[PDB]
């Protein structure tokens, strides 16, 4: 969401403070959860800024 | 005339220490304590006043 912060907003994907658009999401547990953990998906944990 | 000119400028300077409903009259107190989305609400109060 525009103006938000946290390790996704800060280091992975930032919406501009006056975003025009729509955000759409759905639980994908059947497609994307795997029995031992799905390591195909990762996120940036650290940045310089 | 001299006294009216001086009082009008003294009043104009002393309005800089008014909040007009912002959290502070000082822009650094806003910009150092609120995020880029929330600071603008308090800056817009100071601008308007």
């Amino acid at each position: 969401a525009p103006g938000q912060t946290g390790k996704i907003a800060d280091y992975n994907y930032k919406l501009p403070d006056d975003f025009t658009g729509c955000v759409i999401a759905w639980n994908s547990n059947n497609l994307d959860s795997k029995v031992g953990g799905n390591y195909n998906y990762r996120y940036r944990l650290f940045r310089k800024s | 005339v001299v006294n009216q000119n001086a009082q009008a400028l003294n009043t104009l300077v002393k309005q800089l220490s008014s909040n007009f409903g912002a959290i502070s009259s000082v822009l650094n107190d806003i910009l150092s304590r609120l995020d880029k989305v929330e600071a603008e609400v308090q800056i817009d109060r100071l601008i308007t006043g």
